[PDB]
């Protein structure tokens, strides 16, 4: 059901976004980045306790 | 005649029953899902790289193995589909039950003069990274899928 | 239902040879002559002691061990029942081949960083006792007949 | 085809020559030469950490 063997090198996926050199705008890297924004709008809780 | 044809069709029923059910047994079939790769990239690295995953995580005994290499891949079929895995893996008491079986099965002689099975439940207690390198640091194990 | 007797005689016949060659790879058989009593003894006092002769003594390779196995059987039966053999048994230079290659099936992991294929010809130049023990008093490994 | 494990691995079980009271080191070192060795290494005093 599967062929080839893993690799080892431990490749980090690689990404080209539609973003200029000097974009520092948060709500920029919401369109493409959905899932990792997300999790950073997660630092709004402000009531949790340890 | 019409026995030498249905003599071959049984040495090549149980050839490829046979070749089949070794291949599954192997790393590149287990890390065909890509949720497996972690624990293949550690197999890779690791002393026991050249021993295939169900020399560790199935039973050798032939009438134990089939029963339990169809159960476990029917499970994990259904949750690499239908089920919704967490964010930590880890194997239950059958699995932990079947890899130490499989430690002693290639092991018995280094510790045949010691009580090595009395202390820690598993081999694993003392030998931590052959449970996958897991107290490595994560990038030398995992990236982003 | 006829055609389906074939496929019965068939895969009795394929798992009837496969049961025999994995039979006559083990120590039980290679001991059944009484001049591999030494080697038999050593080999089950060893960490070796829960693989089988053959994991050692004859290539892994399917299509190179069915023959290896003929040619060495066949030599060994004849000089045990026409030959003489000497007081000293020791291995030609294909079995040295045949053993070695398989060290490095089994232990590259260990060797995976160091060229430890170069300085010795083989392994067991270092692990001298691997080779069934032969540095150990003859009291520990041998009795007359 | 069969195991080669034919050695299985079981927790060491012992029966010795010994009384019930017996209590001198070296009455034990005939039946466990191997920890007695081991023990006998405690004579170095040589060495600092
Ligand atoms: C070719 C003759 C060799 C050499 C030089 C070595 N091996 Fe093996 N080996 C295998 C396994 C599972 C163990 C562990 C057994 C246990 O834990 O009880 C070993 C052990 C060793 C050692 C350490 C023990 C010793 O006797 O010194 C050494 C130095 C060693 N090996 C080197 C597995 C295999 C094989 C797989 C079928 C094969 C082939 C070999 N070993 C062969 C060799
Ligand atoms: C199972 C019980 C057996 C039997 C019947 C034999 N072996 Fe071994 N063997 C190993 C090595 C490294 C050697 C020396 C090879 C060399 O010169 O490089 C041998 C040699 C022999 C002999 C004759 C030579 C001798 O020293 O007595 C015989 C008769 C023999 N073998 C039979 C290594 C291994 C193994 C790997 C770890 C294993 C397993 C066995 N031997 C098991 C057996
Ligand atoms: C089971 C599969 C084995 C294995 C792995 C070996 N043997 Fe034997 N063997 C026999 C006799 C009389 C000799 C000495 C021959 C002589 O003096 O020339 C041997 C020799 C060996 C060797 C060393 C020679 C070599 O091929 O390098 C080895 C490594 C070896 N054997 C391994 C007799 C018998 C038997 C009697 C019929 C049987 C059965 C076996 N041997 C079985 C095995
Ligand atoms: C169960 C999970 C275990 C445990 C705790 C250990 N083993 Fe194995 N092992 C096998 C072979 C052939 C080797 C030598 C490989 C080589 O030299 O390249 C080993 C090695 C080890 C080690 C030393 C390496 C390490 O990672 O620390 C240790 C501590 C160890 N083993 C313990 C063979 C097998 C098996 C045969 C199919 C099985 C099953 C296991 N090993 C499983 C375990
Ligand atoms: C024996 C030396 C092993 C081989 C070969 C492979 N694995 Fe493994 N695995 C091993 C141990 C000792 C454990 C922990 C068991 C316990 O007692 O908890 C595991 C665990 C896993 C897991 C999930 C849990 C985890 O701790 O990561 C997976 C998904 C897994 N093993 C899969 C796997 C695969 C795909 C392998 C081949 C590449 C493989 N294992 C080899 C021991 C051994
Ligand atoms: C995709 C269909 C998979 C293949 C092929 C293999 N594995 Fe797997 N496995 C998969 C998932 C999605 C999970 C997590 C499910 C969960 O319980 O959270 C697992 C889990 C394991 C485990 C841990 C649970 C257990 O059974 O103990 C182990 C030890 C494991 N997987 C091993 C393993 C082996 C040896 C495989 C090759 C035969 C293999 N897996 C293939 C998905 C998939
Ligand atoms: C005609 C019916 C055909 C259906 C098949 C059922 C009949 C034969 C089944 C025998 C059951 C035992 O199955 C047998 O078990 C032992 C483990 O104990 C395995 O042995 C395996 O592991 C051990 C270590 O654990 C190794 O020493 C050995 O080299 C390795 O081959 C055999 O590879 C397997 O074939």
């Amino acid at each position: 059901a599967g062929c080839s063997d893993v690799s080892t090198e431990l490749k980090t996926p690689v990404y080209k976004t539609k973003l200029t050199a000097e974009e520092i705008r948060n709500s920029a890297f919401k369109p493409e980045f959905p899932k990792q924004y997300a999790s950073y709008e997660r630092n709004d809780e402000t009531t949790v306790m340890t | 005649k019409l026995v030498l044809g249905g003599a071959t069709l049984g040495v090549v029923a149980l050839a490829t029953v046979a070749f089949g059910m070794k291949y599954t047994d192997q790393r590149p079939f287990c890390t065909s899902c890509h949720i497996m790769n972690p624990v293949g990239v550690t197999h890779k690295l690791s002393g026991h790289a050249n021993i295939s995953c169900n020399d560790c995580h199935a039973p050798h005994n032939l009438l134990a193995k089939l029963p339990f290499k169809a159960i476990a891949g029917a499970r994990d079929v259904y949750m690499n589909t239908l089920g919704h895995p967490g964010d930590l893996i880890l194997a239950g008491m059958e699995t932990k039950e079947v890899v130490n079986a499989n430690c002693k099965a290639c092991h018995t002689m280094t510790n045949v003069e010691v009580a090595s099975m009395e202390a820690k439940k598993y081999c694993t207690d003392c030998h931590r990274n052959v449970q996958h390198m897991r107290m490595k640091p994560i990038s030398t194990r995992e990236v982003a899928d």
